[PDB]
Order: C-alpha cells, then structure tokens, then sequence
C-alpha cells in the first residue's frame, strides 16, 4: 500500500532512523530505568491534535497511562528546492530538502538529555554516505549532507505541561523519476552519526504509527 | 638468441646485432625469404642489419602489429584474478571494463594503439539484451601503423 | 466560443499538458490499478470552492465517491511581465508567465509519486522547443524555458483530511497581438519531458471542466 522506492519516503526514512534509536535516563528507586523515544513522521497540525487526543483524560485508566505518551519525536518534510551548485536518474538531480524535527517533553531534564544525544553530531553539518542498490547492480554512492540551520524553543501551559523545541534541518540529497517497485526494491545503507554503516529499516520499523 | 632479446627490446614481445663478426649470408631470394616469414640479415656496404621485424606468420593480415596485440592479450588475462575478487553483474560490466578501458586508453595516449572508441571497441559477453552471462575480454584494437582493426577475445568464463 | 489562437490560452494548454499524463500506483488485490491525475484550470480559490463541495459528505452515494475526486491538479496563471533579457508580432515580445500548479491528495503516497514524477526534470529549468505553425505557412519555432522557482507544502484537517503541495513556474515565453482565427487556425507542437516531439491538444482534451 505504498511506493516502496519513493526517494521522498527513503529520505523520511533516513532522517526518522538516525533520530530512531535515543533513550533517556529516568533514575527510579529499585534503579535506572531508560527509556527510548518513540518518533512519528506527520504534518505538525496534525500530530498536535492527535497528542492532545492522547493525552486526554477521559477515564480513570487514562491517568496513569497518560504520563507514558511524552516525551517523544514528532518529524516532517517543510520544504524542498532545487540545490544548485544526458537523461536524469543515476545520474540524478541534486535535491534540498527541509525537515522539521520536533521533540516533546514534559520535563526540561528529558529534554535536556535528547537534544545532548542530537546537538553535537551537527558541526554544523553531519555527513553521511547513503548506498542504494538497485536489484543486484553495483550500488550508488550518494553523498549525503544533513545541516542543523536553526532550533525553536517554546512551551504550552496548563497550572505543568509541556515543553516543545524544534530543530530544522537540511538534507542535501537526490531526487530521481520513480523506479517501480514491481522492477525490484531498492536496497539502502547508511553511516550513522558514528560512521558505523546500517542499513535502512523500512518504514514501519522506524515510526510509530500517528494513525 | 639474440634476435629474441632483440625483442625484449624493440617494442612489446630489426636494428644491427651487436656482437657479430660475420654472418653466414650477407634481392630475388630475400623477397623470396620475407613472405616465407624468415628473418633475414643483409650487409650492405658493411655492418649487417635486419632486413624485416620477423615472425612466421600465418593467416592475419600480413602486418610489430603482433607485439602490440601480443602484449595487449597477455595482459588483458592476468586482470582475471580480479574476477575471482567479485560477483559478475551489468555494474561487473563496468569497472572491469572501465579498468581494461584505462589501460587500453593509455596506450592510445602514449602511442601505439590508435582509433580506440570505447563503445564499440569493448567487451559484452552476452549478445545485447537484457540477458547477460560471464565476461570474456573481446576487442577491436589497431596498431598504430597498420590500417587495420583486429578482433580479439579472451574468455573469462565458466 | 474562446480566442483559439489566444496566447494565454496556448500557455495554459502547455502547462497544463506537460502534466496532464501523471500516474499513481495504488496496490490492489486483484492486482495493481494505475489511475491518471485528473487537471483543472482555474484561479485556486474558485477550484477549491468547488472542491470543498464535492467533498461535503451529503448521502451514502457521497461516502463512497470520496476517494474518486482526490488526487488533483489544479493550475492557474497568476503572475506576468516583461522579461528583460520594425512592428511586432513573430518577431514578438519576450514575455514571462508564472503559474501555480496546485496538487492535492488524501495520501502522502500520492503526493509522493506525484511530485517524483514532476521534480527531477527541473534543474531549476525544463527546455521545451515550441513549434507554432499558421495555416500552412512555415512553422515558427519559440524556445520555451521552463523554471521551477519554489514549491510550497500545506494541510486542511478533519478528523485525515487532504494534503495540499503548489509548485511555482516561471515560464519565459512569448507574446503577440491577437491573430483572428478566421485567419487560420494555429497548429501547436513541443517536446515533452522527454524530448518526445508530441502535438498540443486542444483546451477541451487536457483540463476537465470545474463547471
């Protein structure tokens, strides 16, 4: 039910997943306990409203399970522009695209400790090597480079309640006509924000559902 | 012997021998001889010198030219280890023929193999299609003096 | 009833054809089902109007006809001038158009394929040699550039609802005074994304009819 080999969902991919794996540390009586953050790909409109439905209590059952929902990620594409420096697809078209990566917190602590395990890896970009094979062909090399160009700090009030900051990055990458998945699915590595090379989760792997 | 090393010099493996005192002979029967594809040494006015480059050469065009082809064939082989190192596939294409294409390039640019056109001049083992198989190493060269394009292949293959 | 050899009217027929051949994939049971993306020409508020009452939920023959109208394209003329590089007309003057191309899709899928198929051929511009041919006089050939100038992502909510995306196109083309139809009707051929030499169908052919 979706393009498999979209470029735009690889790119959502690759952003969602390096921001995939980060866990903060809540100290407890009987010991530590970490605990990752769970991150969505949505129009920020929309994931607000269903955070305000989440968090809503309607029932006894609902006060505790409220105080589970933050903290979390909620990411989305803003903008995208041709990135200037025969036919057109490998080689393809130097791409820019913009990303809104937005972290949720009820505690300064929580996001203090997220942002920490973001902020430094950007100098004030992040490069990243991206290998996309294609069938079983030699894979492409695509240069990836993500650049942290500005954070927005701000809050949302209730006699706590909740804190929200907002980088905005942007991925200089690589657009190219569709490749049906009928034709075979691509295959996707990267290097992580410690040059160690994954390999591209698919989409549901990645993102909690907002549905 | 010594033309041999005469070789090993002279281009890739004819120009007075060096340590003669005498040679055993020194028109009708020279033509008669090249054509025979003997190597025949002449005196002319003192000092013997090669009369023709030499091989017993058999059916190819009469045309040196077979130093370069020679060499060019050897080498080509020797890069087979390389595909013992990866898998065959289209990009297997690439890359192994990018890298006897550099070399094949470079001796146009030095000299020596002239007229070399990369796309058509190259290898595919599979006919053109879809459908591929192993590469074998096919190409057109032409030794610079020589109004001539030979086709050789080499095979890599199960 | 219309100017035929207007050209405002030969620019949107243009624009409006470059795109009208756009597909999305959507997977089904039986097998894959492939449906055109449906254009419009229209100013945007007008398109929308109408398009907000195509959407009201009115009876059960409504409910399902839903998901028929979405995904579309709408696009206009919005913008023109000048464009600085005995009478005049062939030779004409350098005239530039700018035009909003307004996709709108209930999935982000959609959108996706849909703006895949659009993007990559803008680098920021798109070429397209223009042959106008009077009567039967020999043609005159207009060299078209096409530029991608931005591109703009938005949402309308409800509950999913409807995901909305407008590129912007700088057109550098050619203008004229009038050239009465009764003098011949023009005979109007391009080069597509692909360099494919297609002739311009008429108005009628590219956009369905808003009314």
């Amino acid at each position: 039910g979706y393009f498999y080999n979209s470029s735009f969902r690889r790119y959502a991919t690759l952003m969602g997943d390096l921001f995939s794996n980060i866990q903060i540390k809540r100290q407890l009586e009987s010991g530590d306990k970490f605990i990752r953050v769970p991150i969505t790909y949505a129009s920020k409109e929309h994931f607000m409203m269903k955070l305000n439905k989440w968090t809503s209590i309607n029932s006894q059952e609902d006060v505790a399970k409220v105080e589970t929902i933050l903290p979390r990620i909620n990411l989305h594409l803003v903008d995208f522009s041709y990135n200037a420096p025969v036919v057109s697809q490998y080689n393809p078209s130097p791409i820019k695209m913009i990303y809104e990566l937005s972290i949720f917190t009820r505690y300064e602590d929580d996001m203090f400790q997220i942002v920490e395990q973001i902020l430094p890896y950007f100098q004030p970009h992040f490069n990243t090597t991206m290998y996309e094979q294609f069938g079983n062909d030699i894979p492409f090399k695509r240069d990836i480079k993500i650049v942290l160009m500005s954070a927005a700090i701000d809050e949302a009030i209730d006699g706590r309640r909740r804190i929200e900051w907002s980088l905005t990055f942007e991925v200089n990458g690589w657009m190219y006509p569709p490749v049906d998945d009928a034709e075979g699915l691509i295959r996707t590595t990267y290097t992580d924000f410690h040059a160690n090379t994954r390999d591209l989760p698919d989409g549901e792997g990645v993102f909690e559902s907002v549905d | 012997a010594d033309i041999a090393g005469l070789c090993a010099r002279t281009d890739n493996v004819r120009g007075q021998i060096l340590n003669v005192i005498k040679l055993a002979i020194e028109q009708a029967q020279r033509d008669r001889l090249y054509q025979e594809a003997i190597n025949p040494v002449t005196g002319t006015g003192g000092d013997g010198y090669v009369l023709y480059g030499d091989k017993t050469a058999t059916s190819v065009p009469s045309p040196n030219v077979r130093r370069l082809f020679n060499m060019l064939k050897t080498n080509i082989g020797r890069s087979s280890k390389y595909r013992l190192f990866e898998l065959n596939n289209a990009f297997t294409r690439s890359s192994f023929r990018t890298e006897t294409a550099q070399y094949l390039q470079g001796n146009k640019a030095l000299g020596g193999i002239y007229e070399y056109r990369v796309v058509c001049d190259t290898t595919n083992n599979t006919p053109s299609v879809i459908d591929r198989n192993e590469f074998v190493a096919t190409f057109y060269i032409q030794p610079a003096r020589s109004i001539n394009y030979i086709t050789l292949n080499f095979v890599a293959t199960a």
